[PDB]
C-alpha cells in the first residue's frame, strides 16, 4: 500500500538561502483555484536546477 | 561624436541634405525631421533603381552597370517610367518595338 | 572640392550586387537624378509651406510633396521607409 | 406651442443680477480660462519648485503619485482589425492582423492615412 | 429581427420644486458634484429630491432677442437643447466657474430655499481623489464669498459609499470605484482611508463610449448615417457584458454555432450553308438531349469543369504577371533583354510577348460567355461561412447590398466583451498603466506588512471586505470576474467576500446623508468661516473620509 502526493502549478517565488551551501529553498507555486508555499530540500533544488527551471515555468 | 546618418539608420548623408536646403533659399526656417525624411527618400529611390539596373546587367550576361541597362530598367518598370516620362537619356537606346502588321 | 555622391550609391549598390561595376556616364546618370528628384521635392515643399501662411518646413510638408510628386506603390513604399527613418531617429534613447 | 412652451418654461426659471440666492458681495471676477491640459503643468511646475526650494521635503499625495504604474507582465497583442488573437504584423505599417484574407483585403489595399488611427486606439502613432 | 435604437425619449413633465414651508435654515445640505449627474437633497431624507444631469444651454430666442437658461432636466425638453447642452467639467477638472455658479443658483432655486445674504445651510460636497491646489482654492472662493455659507467639509465619494455601507467608521475594507472619468482602488484601514496607497486608471464610462464610437466609425466606413452619443451611450449600456475568461473568449467568439446566440443587430433610424449547318448541330444537340440526357449532361458538366479550369488558370497567369518580384516578370525581362542584347519564328515570339491589357480582358469575357454557353448546355441536357471578415460584418446571414433595410444594420459580435476589458487591461485603449486586478494584487500581496507568501490580518481583513461602488459597475458579469481573478491570485482557503449593492451610483448621497445624520463625528470635517479667514484657502483638514496634505 503507498500513497501519491503531487504539487504542481506555475512558479511565483523561487528564493534559495545558503549557510556555499544552501541550507534550503522556498518555492511558490501558483494553480487556478490558489497558490501555495512550499519549503525544499537542497538535492530537489539541484534537480529544479537541472531541469533549468526558471520564474514562470509549471 | 557620430553621424546622424548612422543615428537614423542610413547612408546618404544628413547634414549634407541639411546644408543644401538651408541656402538653397526654399524658406527661412527648416525642421529636423525634414533631412532625415529626404534622406530615406534618396535611399529607396536610389536603392529601386540600382535594384533594376543591376538585374538588367546581370540580364545581358556582363559585368558592369552601362546606360543601355539604365534604359532597359527605366522604360520596362511600370511607375518608373511615369516618375521619368520627360527626362531624355544619354547613350541610352530605344526599346525593341514592331507594331503587329507590319509582320507579314 | 566639387561635390557628388559616388561613394553612398557605390555601398548601396555593393550591398547587394558585390560583383558588379558602375561606368562613369552612368555614374552621372545616378548623380543627376538623385539631384532632380532632390530640387522637384524641395521646390514642392517650398510651394507648400507658402501655402499655408507658414515660414518653416517640416516633415509633414515633405511627407504631403512625397504623396503629391511619386505614383502610388512608390508614395506608399517611400512614406513607409521615411516614417521608419524618422522614429529611428527621434527615439535616440 | 413648441415655440411658445419653452417661454412658458423660462419665464418660471428666473435668474436676476440681483439674485436672492446670492450674497450682498457679488464682486464677480475675471479669470482665464485655464483648460485642463495646463492644470497638470502648473501644478507640476509648482510641486519642482516647491521640491528644489526644499533641496536648497517628501511628497505624500499628490496627483502624481496617485498614478498607476506599468504592468510588469507582458502584454497580450490582438488584431487591429478584427479584435481577435494578433498573430502576425505587416511590416510596412506596422498592423497587426488575424490571417491571410484580412490581410489580403485590409491590410494590403487600405489608403495611406487609415492606418494611424488603427494605431491611435492602442496609443501606436 | 434588427432592433432599432433612436435618440432616448424626451421628457414630457418639467422639473418641480420643492416647497418653501418646510425648509429650515439650520439643516445640512448635500450635494454630489459628479461629472455626469448632480446629486442633490436635504439631510433628513434617505434618497436624493432632485437628480439631473451637470449640463446648461443659453437658449437664444430669435423673435423675443432674450437668452435664456436651462439646466438639467429642462434641457430634456426639446432635441435642439438637448444637442447644444455643454458641461461645466474638461476632462477630471472644472475650467469655467460661472457655469458652476448659475447651475448651484438653479439648484438653490429648486430646493425651496428662503436665503438672507447668502445661503445659511453648511454644505456637504464630494471631490476628486489628489485634487490640484487651484480647484480647492476655486471652490473655498466662490463658497465662502458668493454663498456665505458657515461649513464646508470635502471627501471622496468612495469613501462616502463605503461610510454608508460600514457606518460603524472603523472598519478594514477595499473600494474599488468606477466613475465616469477614472477608475479608483482606495484601501482602508480602520475607518480611514490610506491615500498614500491609492491608485487610478485614466479610464472611465467616457472614455469606453469613445472606444465605442471610434470602433464603430473604423468597422463600417461607408454608413450614410450619423450616430450621436446618447445612441452609442444606448448601445453600450443594452449590449456590453465581462466575460468570464477574455482568454479564450475570443477563440471562439466568430464561430457558427456561437454566433446565432451571441449576435446583436442594430438597426439606424431612416426614412445560309453555315446556317443550315447550325441548325443541323442543334437539332442533334436536341436529338441527343432527349436521347441521353444523362450523357450529355455530363458532357457538358466536363466541359463547363474544363472551362473553369482554363478561367482559373487564366486569372492566376494575370495576378502573375502584375507581380514585379514574381520569377514570370524576370522571364519576361529575360526575354526582352534577349531582344534587346544578341527568322520567322523569333519574329513571331517577337510578337507575342507584346502586352495585352484589354486583350486578355476581352480573352476573359469571351472565357466568361463560353462558360455561360457550357453551363446554358448542362442545364439543358466564394462561401461566405469560410470568410471570417464576413462573419466580422455581417454576421451569420447572408447579405443583400441591394437592400435598403441591410445597408443601415450593425453588428455587435466582438464589442460586446471587447469595450469593457479595457479597465483590466488599459493597454488596449491606449493607457500604458496597470489593470484592476494588478493593482489589487499588488496592494493585497507585498503591502502593510504582507510578505509574498502569507497574509496578514490586516490584508485578510481588506479581503473580507470588498466593495464595488461607481456608475459603472452597471456592466454584468463584473463581479463574479473580480472574485475569480482574486481566488486566482490568492492563497487558498482564503475567504472572499465582495460587496455591490443595488444601485451603484446612489451611495455616495446616502453616505453624505449618514455622515451628516451621526452628529458626533460630523464635527471633525466641518471648515468655518474663521477657519478659512485665519489659515487661508491653502488649507487641508485631515480627517478619516477626505484628502490629506501634499508632503509629510
Amino acid at each position: 500500500k503507498e500513497t501519491k502526493e503531487v504539487y504542481e502549478g506555475e512558479v511565483t517565488e523561487l528564493t534559495p538561502e545558503d549557510a556555499k551551501t544552501i541550507s534550503h529553498v522556498i518555492v511558490g507555486l501558483k494553480s487556478a483555484k490558489g497558490t501555495k508555499t512550499l519549503r525544499l530540500d537542497p538535492t530537489i533544488y539541484e534537480s529544479i536546477q537541472r531541469e533549468k527551471v526558471s520564474i514562470g515555468d509549471v | 561624436s557620430q553621424s546622424r546618418s548612422a543615428k537614423a539608420g542610413l547612408t546618404f548623408p544628413v547634414g549634407r541634405v541639411h546644408r543644401l536646403l538651408r541656402r538653397g533659399n526654399y524658406a527661412q526656417r527648416i525642421g529636423s525631421g525634414a533631412p532625415v525624411y529626404l534622406t530615406a527618400v534618396l535611399e529607396y529611390l536610389a536603392a529601386e533603381i540600382l535594384e533594376l539596373a543591376g538585374n538588367a546587367a546581370r540580364d545581358n550576361k556582363k559585368t558592369r552597370i552601362i546606360p543601355r541597362h539604365l534604359q532597359l530598367a527605366i522604360r520596362n518598370d511600370d511607375e518608373l517610367n511615369k516618375l521619368l516620362g520627360n527626362v531624355t537619356i544619354a547613350q541610352g537606346g530605344v526599346l525593341p518595338n514592331i507594331h503587329q502588321n507590319l509582320l507579314p | 572640392r566639387k561635390e557628388t555622391y559616388s561613394s553612398y550609391i557605390y555601398k548601396v549598390l555593393k550591398q547587394t550586387h558585390p560583383d558588379t561595376g558602375i561606368s562613369q556616364k552612368s555614374m552621372s546618370i545616378l548623380n543627376s537624378f538623385v539631384n532632380d528628384i532632390f530640387e522637384r521635392i524641395a521646390t514642392e515643399a517650398s510651394k507648400l509651406a507658402a501655402y499655408n501662411k507658414k515660414s518653416t518646413i517640416s516633415a509633414r510638408e515633405i511627407q504631403t510633396a512625397v504623396r503629391l510628386i511619386l505614383p502610388g506603390e512608390l508614395a506608399k513604399h517611400a512614406v513607409s521607409e521615411g516614417t521608419r527613418a524618422v522614429t529611428k531617429y527621434s527615439s535616440s534613447t | 406651442e413648441r415655440l411658445l412652451f419653452l417661454r412658458s418654461v423660462g419665464e418660471r426659471n428666473e435668474i436676476g443680477f440681483p439674485s436672492r440666492f446670492k450674497s450682498a458681495h457679488y464682486k464677480k471676477p475675471t479669470r482665464r480660462h485655464k483648460s485642463a491640459r495646463q492644470l497638470i503643468s502648473d501644478e507640476n511646475k509648482r510641486i519642482n519648485a516647491l521640491l528644489t526650494k526644499a533641496n536648497k521635503l517628501v511628497p505624500k499625495a499628490t496627483y502624481f503619485s496617485v498614478e498607476a504604474p506599468p504592468s510588469i507582465r507582458p502584454a497580450k497583442k490582438y488584431c487591429d482589425v478584427t479584435g481577435l488573437k494578433g498573430f502576425y504584423k505587416s511590416p510596412t505599417n506596422n498592423i497587426r492582423y488575424h490571417n491571410a484574407e484580412i490581410y489580403q483585403l485590409i491590410v494590403k489595399p487600405m489608403a495611406p492615412g487609415v492606418d494611424q488611427e488603427y494605431l491611435k486606439l492602442r496609443g501606436a502613432n | 429581427k434588427a432592433v432599432v435604437i433612436d435618440d432616448p425619449p424626451l421628457r414630457q413633465t418639467p422639473e418641480p420644486f420643492d416647497e418653501q414651508s418646510a425648509y429650515n435654515p439650520q439643516s445640512p445640505i448635500a450635494i454630489d458634484f459628479g461629472s455626469s449627474k448632480l446629486r442633490a437633497g436635504f439631510v433628513n431624507h434617505a434618497t436624493p429630491t432632485h437628480i439631473f444631469p451637470n449640463a446648461l444651454t443659453k437658449f437664444r430666442d430669435r423673435k423675443l432677442n432674450k437668452n435664456f437658461t436651462f439646466v438639467g432636466n429642462d434641457t430634456l425638453l426639446d432635441q435642439a437643447v438637448r444637442s447644444q447642452s455643454r458641461s461645466p467639467f474638461d476632462g477630471p477638472f472644472v475650467t469655467n466657474w460661472n457655469l458652476t455658479e448659475e447651475i448651484l443658483d438653479y439648484t438653490f432655486h429648486h430646493l425651496g430655499v428662503v436665503p438672507d445674504n447668502g445661503i445659511p445651510n453648511p454644505i456637504l460636497l464630494t471631490e476628486r481623489l489628489a485634487t490640484v491646489q487651484s480647484q480647492r482654492t476655486n471652490w473655498y472662493q466662490i463658497l465662502f464669498e458668493t454663498y456665505n455659507v458657515p461649513g464646508v467639509t470635502f471627501g471622496i465619494d468612495s469613501l462616502f459609499s463605503f461610510y454608508n455601507y460600514n457606518p460603524s467608521g472603523n472598519k478594514t475594507g477595499l473600494v474599488i470605484s468606477c466613475g465616469h472619468e477614472d477608475t479608483n482602488v482606495i484601501p482602508v484601514v480602520d475607518g480611514a482611508g490610506i491615500l498614500t496607497d491609492a491608485k487610478r486608471i485614466n479610464w472611465g464610462g467616457h472614455q469606453a463610449v469613445d472606444y465605442l464610437n471610434d470602433l464603430m466609425a473604423l468597422k463600417y466606413p461607408y454608413f450614410p448615417t450619423k450616430m450621436s452619443y446618447l445612441q452609442y451611450e444606448t448601445m453600450y449600456k443594452d449590449y456590453c457584458y465581462v466575460s468570464r475568461n477574455y482568454d479564450e473568449d475570443i477563440e471562439k467568439i466568430l464561430t457558427l454555432e456561437n454566433l446565432d446566440t451571441n449576435d446583436v443587430v442594430v438597426e439606424a433610424p431612416f426614412t445560309e450553308r453555315v446556317a443550315k449547318e447550325e441548325e443541323e448541330k442543334k437539332l442533334k444537340e436536341q436529338q441527343w438531349r432527349e436521347t441521353d440526357l444523362n450523357g450529355w449532361i455530363k458532357d457538358k458538366r466536363l466541359k463547363l469543369n474544363k472551362l473553369i479550369k482554363r478561367r482559373k488558370e487564366k486569372l492566376k497567369l494575370r495576378d502573375e504577371m502584375k507581380d514585379r518580384k514574381s520569377q514570370v516578370s524576370q522571364n519576361r525581362m529575360k526575354n526582352l533583354a534577349s531582344l534587346a542584347e544578341d527568322n520567322d519564328e523569333d519574329w513571331l515570339i517577337y510578337t507575342d510577348i507584346t502586352q495585352n491589357p484589354e486583350a486578355f480582358e476581352e480573352a476573359l469575357e469571351y472565357e466568361y460567355k463560353d462558360i455561360v454557353e457550357l453551363e446554358r448546355l448542362l442545364l439543358e441536357h466564394y462561401d461566405w461561412r469560410n470568410s471570417i471578415l464576413h462573419l466580422f460584418l455581417r454576421g451569420p446571414r447572408p447579405h443583400d447590398s441591394e437592400n435598403i433595410h441591410e445597408q443601415h444594420q450593425m453588428h455587435l459580435n466582438v464589442e460586446r466583451i471587447r469595450v469593457p476589458e479595457v479597465i483590466f487591461q488599459p493597454t488596449m485603449g491606449g493607457q500604458d498603466q496597470a489593470g484592476i486586478c494588478e493593482l489589487s494584487e499588488t496592494i493585497l500581496l507585498k503591502k502593510f506588512g504582507s510578505q509574498p507568501g502569507k497574509l496578514s490580518q490586516t490584508s485578510i481583513d481588506m479581503v473580507n471586505n470588498v466593495l464595488i461602488t461607481g456608475g459603472n459597475a452597471k456592466v454584468p458579469g463584473l463581479k463574479e470576474r473580480i472574485v475569480k481573478e482574486f481566488t486566482g491570485f490568492l492563497p487558498t482557503g482564503t475567504n472572499i467576500t465582495v460587496n455591490m449593492s443595488s444601485d451603484p451610483s446612489l451611495d455616495a448621497w446616502k453616505g453624505m446623508a449618514a455622515l451628516a445624520r451621526n452628529e458626533e463625528q460630523y464635527r471633525k470635517t466641518v471648515i468655518s468661516k474663521k477657519e478659512y479667514e485665519e489659515y487661508g484657502p491653502e488649507y487641508i483638514k485631515e480627517h478619516k473620509l477626505g484628502n490629506t496634505k501634499y508632503f509629510e
